[PDB]
RNA sequence: GCGAUGUGUG
DNA sequence: TGAATCTCTTCCAGCACACATCGGGACGTACT
DNA sequence: AGTACGTCCCGGAAGAGATTCA
């Protein structure tokens, strides 16, 4: 359901941190359960993650926050 | 797991520690059974089992019994991997020279020993003898002797003597040599001696030695005592289909070595005679030599029938060694390849893929989803499922594909585009469908080209593709700013036909509200496609701060044009498409569309472009027929007239009015003129012939002849090609590069007569053949460049410095060639540029320069800008961001780590193909002759004169008597732009302070004569002239006149050979003309070998040239051109006849004019002047004794030596020189290449340096090491109180900077192996990775991108 | 097989063509080939072919005229030494049949219908070299020998 | 012609070349250059480590695939290991180190 | 289940 | 005497395919 | 009878002569 990554870069300047962030999130949403944060479209984890990103609510900050939190828990 | 790789020599005991036994029997296998022979190359109890966890005797076929060795056959039991890990050795019963250390040029052994390699050889292969501590004798230690010499010596000294011959000898030599007395004595020798080659040899020696001692090594180790053997697997005995075995060469080599060693063993115990044992040892040494490097020592030994068998060296080096064969690239699973086609129904973010092909590709994923849905318990069952190819399978396949990008590649993978990605859509057939646009990016027509596909297997990589490889994300080549989604032939023909007015057609000039209803008319056919028409339209201009204002209005346009308009995205202005939409047009169209509305709309717009294009193109049907190429009626007439002209010139020749040479030349020129006339005729009668009524009477208009359409479109072909279809095809050139005196009369429509076609044949075959060799040499260039930059990545954010280079736009006096805008764009300020209004901040000092600031500059018309460049960033082990500027394809600044190295490399490379092979380079020579004749000022400004001592001529003009005049061009502010030299006594067409415009000539003179200009007026006598004796009278036929040639000493008559003739201006009767202001008359003494025309008794005006001096000149740069010129630049080949420059600045003077390179002394204004320099007198000069010149200034004339440039002018200077030259080449062929790339190349081109003073350092003085290392060192060292070091950057050609790099494995993997590995091995050069090629080899991540994040985290952790 | 003698006006014209090409036509064709090679990049592309061929020709000619500007020797002499017809002379010659023939003699690199189109290294010239108003000039064309009478000598 | 997972050469545990031999494509030096030019890293690391060289990791990959765990573990390129043993056969010592 | 040489394709 | 200028001789010449052939002979025997 | 099994094997560029202004 996704054709480009432009707004993704717009939300994260590196364009590579983009990559790694997406990847971490993706491994989560494929192995670590933890259902996504957006109506899926039979799309794979990958696109799911990029879409979560351009919904401006997932990044490296949020990730490490939630990891530390769940780890405390 | 690990880190930096270490390398060193081989201690015999270290080897023993490696091995697990020693072969003794040369036999390979049983080949009666297939069991390996005991204690041989394949022996288990040395090496190990055949099949996993199975003894040879057949004892323990059981994991439970692992670990323990046998006792019957006595063999360990494990995985067969051990059969690969282990290694074996051989106790050679005699020492052996290691041929690498023996023959590398230089021989490490030799230099260590100070001995001619030839004689060291003569030692090794046993035809000599060498002393070993002979004692109180008449003989020297290193001394060597022959047979009879040795025998007489033996009889001269029976026992106390000591010498030997061969391996043992060399070994004892080295073991005897102490490595500290050497340091002492040789440093003393360098201190004392003076000879230059001595210095160089001795310094190489001392380098070798001090390094060797710094390591923990031992020289004798250079001699092998226990030669290891390769593990067996890697030399496997291939069982061919038959009772034979196509043995690997390694096997046979080891076999020979073993037989040899065994005969040697069996001999010694039997005390066989010395001649025999010598022959034995000799064969042994040669065999070991073969083992290591067959083919390096004399005749190689062959293998099967006649071809030299492969060796270990071979297995490393060469195009097909391990490096170039399996590590810098390799074969790869999960892939495929096919032929390609078009399928224009594909939103370019996708591409075709063959169904069968896919189903075979993703089989893993298939099995996965299969047993997820649970349709097969075991994997095997699913394998059967896929093979049966049942229904459910395909649905699952679609499922797994739906969003999983794949990679496409073409073969000639030239540049970054060369691999892209898509999302497949599954198609019938068996080929790959591929979007049309992306063709040109692939440089890939559909002539049958094969493309390959890869599939990322992992999730991260799926992201990789979708982020950095999905053609969407590449509209711009990182090479240069042009778009790369340019439409092409079909689609553009379409649009052309789709927007072009005729004068009169169905639906003429009606009115239409909605482009919708326009398309309605067209589909109805109730109104012609292209027709003049008034229509309402609506457009959107977004002047507001990110907000779109809608307006709407009526337009006088064409129906189809609107119909196109219904697809323009909401943004652009309407006027973009009012015109005819040529290729260039639609190019700008798409491009502006991008730059104004971002990316997503751009791509969707591109695909809509293609759709609508193909559509109306077909709907039109632009065919081509023979009648569609009109032969110009006047063609027959014109060529007949030309024939008559040829006859006229032929009559002139036959009547002897001209020689065959100018005959040839006249004929060719007149044919050329005729050709051009014909071209004009045909182009006219095509482009305009369409002439039709209008509801009036007539009118001419642009045509519709499909061929002219296809051209003016810009689809393919142009005036040129349509010419070679209709008019004559001009002239053709024989292989001589000459050009035949009879052109092609006819064209392709008519038939060529044989001889013509035959000529044009070789005419074209020349280039058609050229392209091959061209491709080859180009590729070599590319590779070399990549391995000079494979280890440079932007790492830190901001160096934070205040250095850089200047930029001025190049001008030919009139218009500018390089718009400073288009040279600076994308790069970043160095200082703050002051307003033209002096002392006013126009732009900040450390900020980007994008298009709007460029426009501001243009508005303010800035002369030059100081700007940062990668050349000199202060980064360590990398390059700071802001110094690199806009990564193209991404308007914003570079991202933290996108490794510019490789992209720059490619970008330089790719145009390779597109150069020419072999011509003469011209660039600097053009302006060269220009400035010779007369001065050319650049721009508008006033005039300033330095050292102006002159005199007004009779005409009122001015000519200069001071030999030191400088011309300064004044701006509208008060500084100076140009400071030109001034030849002596030039005809000044101007004067000081005169406000003149840009691009004008101000002076004039004979470019090749030292004038003898007067000083006063009055009559002329032969004052001091010696008649006949010194002078000579020379009557010249062609000029029908004589003159007075001034003969120099060796040429004038000997009588008064020292009597000097002169000339003094006199009054009306011969008295002295005292110079106004001085007391001496104006006598001028005449230098020899000159020419004088005027004779005695002539009135002359103040400021007249008297005599002339023939000034020799030669500009033979005739080894220069194109691709090889690029090569030689990045190579820094000292050109054939360099031009010398000023060592230091100051006053100059002559010296003792010894024949040959006479002398030239220099002296600083105050500093010491210990310097002189000898210069070949036969070479011309550009200076005189009284001159005072700047350092690094031109002295001789000719090509400009990069090395001396560096060591004199400056880094900025040299990088500017390189970039100007290379840009000149590529422009002379016209391929836009942003400078940044060449810049970074140069940066690597100077990554080493040498020393002058260590101060408090950790460095030997006469030493070479990278710039970065010393800079980081002395940085902290100066941070402490102690004093730093003095260095000197030294430029290296790429094919060198490669070699001496910090790392080695790269070099090892570049252009040669043995040299590098050996020098390392003696260096003990412990080596980190810190580099792409390195990690590629070891296969961990790459510190480039994503991997740059990885390495940052890791280095942070430790 | 060559003679560097040059007339002033011709040298001027040489500089003129040099600038015209290396300053105007070269940059035009430059822009042209650039736009043509905006990633067209086809060896078969005969547009690119012909364009680069014009490049090759203009380059050959510029190098030729460059070497010329280097070597060529100017003699722009006055009408002072007259009578002899050594060079740079408007000359008429006549034949038995009365073949009037007028021309000025200039340097090899000036042979055009522009001003005056007779060489100096030509055999005719070689004969004409040093003669007077009434001499009997003879040459030996590859068709044989022939002769003419001088009728005019003029300078400028 | 295509290939997923088939034979493997014997000297170097690498895929074979050609169609007749049921082998796969060749990712070439220039293509390595290319991927390097793109920031794409995991791509090339996967495409040199898993897809070719380690038998161990190759198997790990194939299994993890069949369980959807899109993942990889590099290990070491067995070919480079071969280079090591080869140079070591030459009179040169070469080693890895600690970390 | 290797390497040589050749032919052809881009 | 020694710093320049010839002159043998090692090293490299694009990428990716496809297909094809061919791969020791020689010298001498205990037998087959 | 005749042999399948034995051994047996053009450009560059940089170095070491080598030649010539001292
Ligand atoms: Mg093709
Ligand atoms: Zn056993
Ligand atoms: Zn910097």
């Amino acid at each position: 359901a996704r054709v480009t990554v432009q707004d993704a870069v717009e939300k994260i300047g590196n364009r590579f941190d983009l990559v790694l962030v997406a990847a971490r999130r993706a491994r989560q949403m494929q192995v670590g359960g933890k259902d996504p944060l957006v109506p899926e479209e039979n799309d794979k984890t990958t696109v799911i993650a990029l879409r979560e990103i351009e919904e401006g609510l997932i990044n490296n900050q949020i990730l490490d926050v939630r990891e530390r939190q769940e780890q405390q828990e | 797991e690990f880190d930096a790789i270490k390398i060193a020599l081989a201690s015999p005991d270290m080897i023993r520690s490696w091995s697990f036994g020693e072969v003794k029997k040369p036999e390979t296998i049983n080949y009666r059974t297939f069991k390996p022979e005991r204690d041989g190359l394949f022996c288990a109890r040395i090496f190990g089992p055949v099949k996993d966890y199975e003894c040879l005797c057949g004892k323990y076929k059981r994991l439970k019994h692992r670990g323990v060795i046998c006792e019957k056959c006595g063999v360990e039991v494990t995985q067969t991997k051990v059969r690969r890990e282990r290694m074996g050795h051989i106790e050679l019963a005699s020492p052996t020279a290691h041929i690498w250390f023996l023959k590398s040029l230089p021989s490490r052994i030799g230099l260590l020993l100070d001995m001619p390699l030839r004689d060291i050889e003569r030692v090794l292969y046993f035809e000599s003898y060498v002393v070993i501590e002979g004692g109180m004798t008449n003989l020297e230690r290193q001394q060597i002797l022959t047979e009879e010499q040795y025998l007489d010596a033996l009889e001269e000294f029976g026992d106390e003597f000591d010498a030997k011959m061969g391996a043992e000898a060399i070994q004892a030599l080295l073991k005897s040599m102490d490595l500290e007395q050497e340091c002492e004595q040789l440093r003393e020798e360098l201190n004392e001696t003076n000879s230059e080659t001595k210095r160089k040899k001795l310094t190489k020696r001392i380098k070798l030695l001090e390094a060797f001692v710094q390591s923990g090594n031992k020289p004798e180790w250079m001699i092998l005592t226990v030669l290891p053997v390769l593990p067996p697997d890697l030399r496997p005995l291939v069982p061919l289909d038959g009772g034979r075995f196509a043995t690997s060469d390694l096997n046979d080599l080891y076999r020979r070595v073993i037989n040899r060693n065994n005969r040697l063993k069996r001999l010694l115990d039997l005390a066989a005679p010395d001649i025999i044992v010598r022959n034995e040892k000799r064969m042994l040494q040669e065999a070991v030599d073969a083992l290591l490097d067959n083919g390096r020592r004399g005749r190689a030994i062959t293998g099967s029938n006649k071809r030299p068998l492969k060796s270990l060296a071979d297995m490393i080096k060469g195009k097909q060694g391990r490096f170039r064969q399996n590590l810098l690239g390799k074969r790869v699973d999960y892939s495929g390849r096919s032929v390609i086609t078009v399928g224009p129904y594909l939103r370019l973010h996708q591409c075709g893929l063959p169904k069968k092909m896919a189903l075979e590709l993703f089989k893993p994923f298939i099995y996965g989803k299969l047993e997820l849905r649970g349709l097969a318990t075991t994997i095997k069952a699913a394998k059967k499922m896929v093979e049966r190819e049942e229904a459910v399978v395909w649905d699952i396949l679609d499922e797994v594909i739906r969003e999983h990008p794949v990679l496409l590649n073409r073969a000639p993978t030239l540049h970054r585009l060369g691999i892209q990605a898509f999302e497949p859509v599954l198609i019938e057939g068996k080929a790959i469908q591929l979007h049309p646009l992306v063709c040109a990016a692939y440089n890939a027509d559909f002539d049958g080209d094969q493309m390959a596909v890869h599939v990322p297997l992992t999730l991260e990589a799926q992201l990789e593709a979708r982020a950095l490889m999905m053609s969407t994300n590449n509209i711009l080549s990182p090479a240069n700013g042009e778009p790369i989604i340019v439409p092409s032939q079909d689609v553009v023909l379409g649009l052309y036909y789709m927007t072009r007015d005729c004068v009169n057609a169905k639906g003429e000039g009606m009115v239409l509200t909605g482009p919708k209803e326009a398309e309605r008319l067209y589909r109805s056919g109730l109104a012609s496609l292209h027709a003049r028409v008034k229509v309402r339209i609506t457009e959107y201009e977004k002047d507001a701060n990110g907000e779109l204002v809608a307006k709407t209005s009526l337009k006088d346009t064409t129906v189809g044009r609107a119909i196109l308009w219904m697809i323009v995205p909401k943004g652009l202005p309407y006027s973009i498409v009012n015109q005819a939409l040529g290729k260039k047009a639609i190019s700008k169209m798409l491009n502006t569309c991008y730059r104004i509305l971002g990316l997503k709309p751009t791509v969707i717009f591109a695909d809509q472009i293609m759709y609508t294009g193909f559509a109306y193109a077909a709907r039109s049907g632009a065919s081509v027929g023979i009648d569609d190429m009109v032969i110009p009626e006047k063609k027959h007439e014109i060529i007949s007239e030309a024939e008559a002209e040829v006859a006229e010139i032929q009559e002139q020749f036959q009547s002897g009015l001209v020689t065959a040479g100018e005959r040839y030349n006249k004929v060719i020129d007149i044919w050329a003129a005729a050709n051009d006339r014909v071209s004009k005729a045909m182009m006219d009668n095509l482009q305009t012939e369409t002439v039709i009524n209008r509801d009036g009477q007539e009118e001419k208009q642009v045509s519709f002849n499909s061929i002219y359409m296809m051209a003016d479109s810009g689809a393919r072909g142009s005036a040129a090609q349509i010419r070679q279809l209709a008019g004559m095809r001009g002239l053709m050139a024989k292989p001589d590069g000459s050009i035949i005196e009879t052109p092609i009369t006819a064209n392709f429509r008519e038939g060529l007569n044989v001889l013509q076609y035959f000529i044009s044949t070789h005419g074209a075959r020349k280039g058609l053949a050229d392209t091959a060799l061209k491709t080859a040499n180009s590729g070599y260039l590319t590779r070399r460049l990549v391995d000079v930059a494979q280890d440079l990545v932007v790492t830190e954010d901001d160096c934070g410095t205040h250095e850089g280079i200047m930029m001025t736009p190049v001008i030919e006096g009139g218009d500018v060639k390089e718009p400073l805008r288009d040279r600076v764009l994308g790069r970043v300020t160095a200082e703050d540029v002051l307003k033209p209004g002096t002392a006013d901040i126009l732009v900040p000092r450390n900020t980007l320069l994008h298009e709007q600031w460029c426009d501001l500059l243009e508005e303010n018309s800035v002369d030059a800008v100081k700007v940062r460049s990668v050349v000199s960033c202060d980064t360590d082990f990398g390059v700071c961001a802001h110094c690199y500027g806009r990564d193209l394809a991404r308007g914003h600044i570079i991202n933290k780590g996108e490794a510019i190295g490789v992209i720059a490399a490619q970008s330089i490379g790719e145009p390779g193909t597109q150069l020419t092979m072999r011509t003469f380079h011209i660039g600097g020579a053009a302006s060269r002759a220009a400035a010779e004749s007369s001065i050319q000022v650049k721009n508008k400004g006033s005039i300033k004169l330095s050292n102006v001592k002159s005199v007004v001529n009779s005409s009122g003009k001015l000519v200069i008597t001071s030999r030191n005049t400088e011309l300064k061009l004044i701006d509208e502010f008060g500084r100076t732009k140009e400071s030109y030299k001034v030849p002596y006594g030039a005809v000044l067409a101007k004067g000081d302070g005169e406000q003149v415009a840009g691009g004008e000539t101000v002076a004039n003179w004979d470019p090749h004569t030292m004038p003898v200009i007067t000083e006063v007026s009055g009559f002329v006598r032969f004052t001091d002239m010696i008649d006949g004796q010194t002078i000579t009278r020379q009557t010249d036929e062609l000029t029908g006149l004589s003159s007075l040639v001034v003969l120099d000493s060796a040429e004038r008559t000997a009588g008064g050979k020292d009597l000097r003739p002169a000339l003094k201006i006199v009054d009306a009767q011969g008295n002295d003309v005292l110079i106004p202001g001085t007391d001496m008359p104006a006598q001028y003494f005449l230098p020899g070998k000159a020419i004088v025309q005027l004779e005695d008794g002539v009135q002359i005006s103040s400021g007249d040239t008297l005599a002339r001096i023939p000034q020799e000149s030669g500009g033979t740069k005739d080894i220069t051109g194109g691709l090889p010129r690029v090569a030689d630049l990045f190579e820094a080949r000292r050109p054939k006849e360099p031009a010398i420059l000023a060592e230091i600045s100051g006053i100059v003077s002559f010296g003792k004019e010894t024949k040959g390179k006479r002398r030239l002394v220099i002296t600083p204004v105050d500093g010491s002047d210990p310097y002189e320099e000898m210069i070949p007198k036969w070479r011309q000069l550009n200076v005189f004794e009284g001159e005072r010149v700047e350092r690094g200034d031109v002295i001789s004339d000719g090509p400009e030596a990069p090395h001396d440039i560096l060591r004199l002018r400056g880094v900025h200077a040299v990088t500017r020189y390189i970039v100007n030259e290379v840009q000149d080449v590529y422009r002379l062929q016209g391929v836009k290449i942003n400078d940044k790339h060449i810049e970074v190349i140069v940066r690597q081109m100077l990554r080493k340096a040498t020393i002058v003073n260590a101060g408090s350092s950790d460095f030997l003085e006469g030493e070479q090491v990278e710039y970065s290392r010393v800079k980081i060192a002395n940085r902290e060292l100066e941070a402490n109180g102690k004093v730093g070091a003095t260095y000197s950057r030294d430029l290296l050609g790429i094919t060198k900077a490669s070699l001496a790099t910090e790392s080695f494995i790269s070099a090892a993997s570049f252009q040669e192996t043995t040299r590098v590995l050996t020098e390392a091995a003696v260096a003990g050069k412990r080596d980190e990775l810190r580099g792409l090629k390195e990690n590629v080899i070891v296969g961990r991540l790459i510190p480039a991108g994503t991997g740059y994040a990885y390495h940052q985290d890791r280095m942070r952790r430790r | 097989m060559k003679t560097p003698l040059v007339t002033r006006e011709g040298y001027e014209k040489l500089k003129q063509e040099l600038n015209y090409l290396w300053r105007e036509e070269r940059p035009e064709v430059t822009k042209k080939v650039t736009w043509a090679a905006s990633l067209g990049d086809r060896s078969e592309n005969a547009d690119y072919q012909y364009n680069k061929k014009r490049l090759r020709e203009i380059d050959r000619r510029v190098r030729y005229l460059t070497k010329c500007m280097e070597n060529l020797k100017i003699v722009d002499y006055s009408p002072q030494q007259e009578g002899k017809v050594f060079f740079g002379a408007w000359v008429e010659i006549e034949n038995d049949d009365g073949v009037t023939h007028r021309f000025r003699i200039v340097g090899y690199d000036e042979i055009f219908g522009r001003k005056d189109y007779i060489s100096i290294d030509s055999p005719m010239a070689r004969a004409l070299l040093k003669k007077e108003v009434g001499d009997l000039a003879v040459v030996n064309t590859p068709a044989g020998e022939a002769s003419w009478y001088v009728n005019a000598i003029e300078y400028v | 012609h295509a290939r997923s997972t088939g034979s493997y050469s014997l000297v170097t545990q690498q895929p074979l070349g050609g169609k007749a031999q049921f082998g796969g494509q060749r990712f070439g030096e220039m293509e390595v250059w290319a991927l390097e030019a793109y920031g794409a890293a995991y791509t090339l690391q996967e495409m040199l480590t898993v897809k070719s060289d380690d038998v161990n990791g190759r198997t790990k990959m194939y299994k993890n695939i069949v369980d959807g765990n899109h993942q990889m573990e590099p290990g070491m390129p067995e070919s480079f290991n071969v280079l090591l043993k080869e140079i070591r056969s030459l009179g040169i010592n070469i080693e890895l180190e600690d970390e």
